[PDB]
């Protein structure tokens, strides 16, 4: 039978600069469309977008990824689960236009990294190579998680992804980005004080609030701050785990450690069923605006 | 300024850390009532940080906006996480709107 192997060929003729035109074109319409979803920006729904493409990967079959880049086609397109990242695309749909030569998948995927820096988060090498795929290979919809579970559907769906104990406490931390909406996943709140600022308020707002839980007006059940947070049960499970919990304390009196270990898992997130050459470059590190000037 | 957009920005991008009012709501960010001479902090068992305490700076409104343009950059170390008032419009629409609920 054997598995799928996508090999990544980096795009003909593109040097570590173009690519950073690229980052360049995304970082500013990040400061330009400054009022979306009530000023919050195209920040954290590019993360969240980067993630989505990267979670339909499944390491028994090497299928799905972010190398197919196959969010192009209905399919996937319109998944439940996927309903409001559609913003995200058309943010991405002009970029798209003024360079037709990058691949879906790097954009995609440049596009979170973008943001993630842009929002004063930890710097995120990231590789190029991604390739354009057909419609046949486009992943059925239900492989990213449920919103109401528990921490056991925490732990066995990150398996599929690879991904340790101490890799998913750190990826979670990028949740106090943004805010829920009831018109899109049928919870609603915002996850935290700093909507669109990269920090690990994710981890001292969830053992520093008082938690409890509500229903909204979706008759689902959420989480519920006294302060106004709020989070979905397959993240308050986190605490409900000790093991878990032992990396949540770590992350909120040591945000240095959670940056170091976020970038590792965020790009290991990103890079999952790519099989790139020896002759492929170092991972890039672009420059962010605030380090050129701006 | 414009004072009517700055109620506009208070509320989207910063009443979730800061109340201009008169008690001492303290959310996250201390309260901003009468934030005309201040300088670094004020004494009312709020936790500052070392950051902003250090060579104290009046609040007028030409340094103000230096502080809402880049946080860390006009203090290194603050506690505020906000990403930063990159446009000067909507900076002096924000500005006037803080100075008059300041009685
Ligand atoms: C938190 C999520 C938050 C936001 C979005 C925000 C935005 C605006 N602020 Fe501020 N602020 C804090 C939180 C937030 N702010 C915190 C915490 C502090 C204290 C940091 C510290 O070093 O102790 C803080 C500070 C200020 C100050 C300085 C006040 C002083 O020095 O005494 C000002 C002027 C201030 C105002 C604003 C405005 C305006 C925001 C957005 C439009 N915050
Ligand atoms: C089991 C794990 C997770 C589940 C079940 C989950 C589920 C959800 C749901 C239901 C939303 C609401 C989207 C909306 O209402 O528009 C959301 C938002 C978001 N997710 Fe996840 N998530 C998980 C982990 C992650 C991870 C690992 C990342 C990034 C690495 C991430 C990034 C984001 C961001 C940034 C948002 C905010 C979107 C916005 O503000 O529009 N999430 N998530």
């Amino acid at each position: 039978t054997t598995p799928l192997v996508h090999v990544a060929s980096v795009e003909k003729g593109r040097s570590y600069e173009d690519f950073q035109k690229v980052y360049n074109a995304i970082a500013l319409k990040l400061r330009e469309d400054d009022e979306y979803d009530n000023y919050i920006g195209y920040g954290p729904v590019l993360v969240r977008l980067a993630w989505h493409i990267s979670g339909t990967w499944d390491k028994h079959d090497n299928t799905g990824g972010s190398y197919g880049g196959t969010y192009r086609f209905k399919k996937e397109f319109n998944d439940p689960s996927n309903a409001g990242l559609q913003n995200g695309f058309k943010f991405l749909e002009p970029i798209h236009k003024e360079f037709p030569w990058i691949s879906s998948g790097d954009l995609f995927s440049l596009g979170g990294v973008t943001a993630v820096q842009e929002m004063q988060g930890p710097k995120i090498p990231w590789r190029c190579g991604r390739v354009d795929t057909p419609e046949d290979t486009t992943p059925d919809n239900g492989r990213l998680p449920d919103a109401d579970k528990d921490a056991g559907y925490v732990r066995t769906f990150f398996q599929r992804l690879n991904m340790n104990d101490r890799e998913v406490v750190a990826l979670m931390g990028a949740h106090a980005l943004g805010k829920t909406h009831l018109k899109n996943s049928g919870y609603e709140g915002p996850y935290g004080a700093a909507n669109n600022v990269f920090t690990n308020e994710f981890y001292l707002n969830l053992l520093n609030e008082d938690w409890k839980l509500e229903k909204n007006d979706a008759n689902n059940e959420q989480w519920d701050s006294k302060s106004g947070y709020m989070m979905h049960p397959t993240d308050y499970s986190l605490i409900q785990d000790p093991k878990y919990l032992s990396i949540v304390k770590e992350y909120a009196n040591d945000q240095d450690k959670f940056f170091k270990d976020f970038s590792k898992a965020f790009e290991k997130l990103l890079e999952n069923g790519i099989t790139f050459p020896k002759d492929a470059p170092s991972p890039f590190i672009f420059k962010t605006l605030e380090e050129q000037g701006l | 300024g414009s004072a009517k957009k700055g109620a506009t920005l208070f509320k989207t991008r910063c009443l979730q850390c800061h109340t201009v009012e008169k008690g001492g709501p303290h959310k996250v960010g201390p309260n901003l009532h009468g934030i005309f001479g201040r300088h670094s902090g004020q004494a009312e068992g709020y936790s500052y940080t070392d950051a902003n305490i250090k060579k104290n700076v009046l609040w007028d409104e030409n340094n103000m906006s230096e502080y809402l343009t880049n946080p860390k950059k006009y203090i290194p170390g603050t506690k505020m996480a906000f990403g930063g008032l990159k446009k000067e419009k909507d900076r002096n629409d924000l500005i006037t709107y803080l100075k008059k609920a300041c009685e």
